[PDB]
RNA sequence: GUAUAGUUGAAGGAUUUGGAAAAUUCCGCUAAAGAGGGUGAAAGCCCCGUAGACGAAAUGCUGACAACACCUAGGAGGAUCCUGAGUACGGCGGAACACGAGAAAUUCCGUCGGAAUCCGCGGGGACCAUCCCGCAAGGCUAAAUACUCCCUAGUGACCGA
RNA sequence: GAAGAGACGGAGCCGCAGCGAAAGCGAGUCUGAAUAGGGCGAAUGAGUAUGUAGUCGUAGACCCGAAACCAUGUGAUCUA
């Protein structure tokens, strides 16, 4: 039978055109009065793939 | 592509010219190799099977205890280390067939037929006719053309008085103009064929 | 080449059979080493498991939605047109009909990369704001039908 | 209470959820009443649902 | 026409080693039959067969086409009448839909309420309006699909105690 | 079509264009007041079909081994 892709990563990660993946940062949906104002600016913007976690995840997101 | 013509014994009328798209194209060798293996490996029946532990007509209780007896521990009578037990990883029914793309098949056909042209093994007969199916006369036909080895006869349509005279020695196997495969040709040494069979080959093979 | 055969060079490998004696290199535990659940029968954890550490997908947040009525097109840029020399009515038929646009998706859009020197005519369903200028520079005619 | 004589009501079974969705098995039974009716003029006693007494 | 008994069906001798030849050496013959099995060892020409050709008293099956059963009419008008009831649908509690009450349409089940009649009624994923597509609460229906206890005839880079 | 090679069959699938959650725009786009800066793209940058081999996933998945669990049945000739 076919593989089944993960439905936790399809709702969190979208694939770019160069090969990598776009990722949305964390620590954004909670208390903010603890955090500073440089932090809450610099945690709006998306980051890329670290090549450690691209190994074990690659086969799950086989087509999406 | 210039092949002479024979009557039944009369010799060398005008030599038939053939399409250089087909009969002159310098055969690839790996294509013919994989065509032969794909053909001959597609002839298998796959019917063979072996029972295992859940299919051996046995029982499902520990005969012993785990302790007290002092012998090693067993779960059931029938399991692969016993005699009469099941078998681990036996052969199961498969099908072994697979189809190449639709360019290499015609590349194989063209390559084989150009190979047999370049070594002068097509002997084109102007036309074969028997009033009755007499296998002795067909032997005399092959004696007139002086061919001895494993040979092919390619026929046209219902030549029922020329196809009913080929249950000969194994020099001869006979295919009509439609069922010409690869293994029917590569196994043989020479090919006899009529004029019209060449034309109906050049319709399908363009 | 007849029945009594050669493969291509490098065309077919052999195999590697595992658990057959201590001088092939894979006898006594079969390339698995000593104990542990990567070395039992059928062991190994599921994919993406990292111990009880919360894995990467339960660490970064869910985001977005999908439109139900997304209508995206079947883009041809501009150089693909540059072999239909003069006067064709480029269209969602005869334009395709040689191996150019199989499977138009919602109608054909045209883009502007990168040089057209003809006098064609185009019938598509959308156009960029530079492809019209590139076509009318070369003297053609366009219509969004 | 086994069946109806006129309709097709009979006892059956279904689940039972309770406030944190734990399921067991019920016995959902129809309301039935022993009613003296006139079957071909001769009176009998038979089980009839109250639904057919409207 | 076919199924269950069948008929007929071409062509070889001698020598050497042998316990015994189909083996070997000379010279022949056949083929619409050179698939297979058996014979004192390995056979186109010894036997049983095969290709071809022919054949059914009795019972069953399948086509066919006769007979006999059945079934099936047009155009216009639109005053009045008919078109499936404790049914549709709603509340409550459960189930079935990929859908776990969820913003939850559509299908059933238990109980309690409970409509309209063509100027009508349902549906288009809560709901309303507009548009579009359809007439529930009465029945029947071949083939394409899944299986093999058993029968006949075959095959296998399936096993050989 | 001989359980076959062997032709028809162009529904479909993959590559040729990306960015954005999206409306959309397009060799460019997103955030932004910004023609600023930045992310991700493009600037020759080749895929696809089949065979074979290494690894992984779903299936018992390299085999042997429990204590226990659930559903039908069989027993009071021993013993209470």
């Amino acid at each position: 039978p076919k593989q089944k892709t993960h439905r936790g990563l399809a709702k969190r990660v979208k694939r770019t055109g160069g090969g990598g993946l776009k990722r949305g940062r964390a620590f954004t949906s909670h208390r903010f009065h603890g955090k500073t104002k440089k932090q809450r600016r610099q945690l709006r913007k998306a980051s890329m793939v670290a090549k450690g976690d691209y190994k074990r995840i690659r086969q799950q997101l086989a087509r999406m | 592509p210039n092949v002479a013509l024979f009557k039944q014994d009369g010799t060398q009328n005008g030599e038939i010219t053939l399409n250089e798209e087909i009969f002159g194209i310098e055969p690839n060798e790996s294509v013919v190799y994989d065509a032969i293996i794909m053909q001959r490996a597609s002839l298998r029946q796959g019917t063979h099977a072996v029972k295992n532990r859940s299919a051996v007509r046995g029982g499902g209780r520990k005969p012993w205890r785990q302790k007290g007896t002092g012998r090693a521990r067993q779960g059931s009578i029938r399991s692969p280390q016993w005699r009469g037990g099941g078998v681990v990883f036996g052969p199961t029914p498969r099908s072994y067939s697979y189809k190449l793309p639709k360019k290499v098949r015609r590349l194989a056909m063209k390559s084989v037929l150009s190979d047999k042209v370049a070594e002068n093994n097509l002997v084109a007969v102007e036309g074969l006719s028997f009033d009755a199916p007499k296998t002795k006369e067909f032997k005399q036909v092959l004696a007139n053309l002086s061919i001895d080895t494993k040979v092919l006869v390619v026929l046209e349509n219902g030549n029922d008085f020329a196809a009913l005279s080929a249950r000969n020695l194994p020099n001869v196997s006979v295919v009509t103009s439609d069922n010409v495969s690869v293994l029917d040709v590569v196994s043989a040494n020479k090919v006899l064929a009529t004029q019209t069979a060449l034309t109906q080959i050049e319709e399908v093979l363009a | 080449m007849k029945l009594h055969l050669k493969p291509a060079e490098g065309s077919r490998q052999v195999r590697n059979r595992v658990g057959r004696g201590t001088s092939s290199g894979n006898g006594k535990t079969a390339g698995r080493g000593q104990k542990g659940q990567k070395a039992r029968s059928g062991g190994g954890v599921r994919l993406g498991f990292e111990g009880g550490q919360t894995p990467l997908f339960r660490r970064l947040p869910k985001r977005g939605f999908t439109n139900i009525n997304r209508k995206d097109y079947a883009v041809v840029n501009l150089d693909t047109l540059n072999r239909f020399e003069d006067g064709t009515e480029v269209t969602p038929v005869v334009l395709k009909e040689a191996g150019i646009v199989k499977n138009e998706k919602a109608g054909i859009k045209v883009l502007a990369d990168g040089e057209l020197t003809k006098k064609l005519t185009v019938k598509a369903a959308k156009f960029s704001k530079s492809a019209q200028e590139a076509i009318e520079a070369a003297g053609g005619s366009i219509e969004v039908i | 209470a086994k069946v109806c004589y006129f309709t097709g009501r009979k006892t059956s079974s279904g689940n039972n959820r309770s406030h944190a969705m734990n399921s067991t098995k019920r016995t959902v039974k129809p309301n039935l009443q022993k009613v003296r009716v006139l079957i071909d003029g001769k009176p009998k006693k038979v089980w009839v649902s109250a639904r057919a007494l409207k």
